[PDB]
């Protein structure tokens, strides 16, 4: 039972048959956001005032509120090569694809 | 200014009433330039529903 | 088991000890979010395209990678009467205290 | 431009192999218009996903 936090992940657009449509890249590390949000909530997860609201609520009485959940807080764009619908090779900065902080909302 | 993030870290990370006593004090020390945060105040409420809690 | 939906809850600062420097108001609804996201993502939920490619890894291989996270994806803000911490009333605008709108991250 | 959101969305608040096929189908109606979305194609993924699950 950790705290939230960022673990890895990784996608292969090869292996979910992208690959035809897609011409690189054909994987890329994209993380994801995984723990618990117990009270108190870190200064490095920076949440939101409803988060902390809802964070203390449910350490009072769990069975009033549900705890925040440990989400990506901030995304970085990737860039993707791929053949468009008319068969126009177009070069798509793609955002929030890479989990660059996780945090409580 | 405030410094209730610092002493919410150092207590979080600590444990990942032992030291919830010294946290209380943490937040204590700063207890007059953080009137008005609603993270001082939900920490303090917290700490108090932790004292009530585990009977000490 | 329903969907990622947005539900009441309601916070009352008096029942929080903190009407000793809180003028007004001393209680209003917040609400919070809760339900499952399963594949596929409504258009209302507006996801990011992380959360997009998380929930279709997680409904391949719910062992590889954890399901997205229903979270609030737009706040409204409250104002707030309060004493600061030079004995002046305040009216200050505090963001990110009633959610407005709930998705999957 | 695309209509992937539309189908899924009927298709999700209709369920809130029976009609994954009538899914499948709006989908495939806007194959062209929606080359590049990554939410048409993880719909079609999911689709071939339930349909390689529930074996039909």
């Amino acid at each position: 039972k950790a705290r939230c936090s960022r673990k890895a992940l990784h996608v292969n657009f090869k292996d979910m048959g992208w690959d035809d449509w897609i011409i690189a890249p054909l994987e890329y590390e994209a993380f994801h956001c995984e723990g618990l949000c117990e009270f108190p909530l870190r200064s490095h997860l920076e949440p939101t005032n409803h988060a902390v609201i809802q964070t203390l609520m449910n350490s009072m009485d769990p069975e009033s509120t549900p705890p925040t959940c440990c989400v990506p807080t901030r995304l970085s764009p990737i860039s993707i090569l791929f053949i468009d619908s008319a068969n126009n090779v177009v070069y798509k900065q793609y955002e929030d694809m890479v989990v660059e902080s996780c945090g409580c909302r | 200014q405030c410094r209730i993030q610092k002493c919410t870290t150092d207590f979080v990370s600590l444990t990942s009433c032992k030291a919830l006593r010294a946290y209380a004090g943490c937040t204590q020390r700063t207890s007059k330039a953080c009137r008005g945060n609603l993270v001082y105040h939900s920490a303090v409420l917290g700490i108090s529903d932790l004292m009530s809690q585990r009977n000490c």
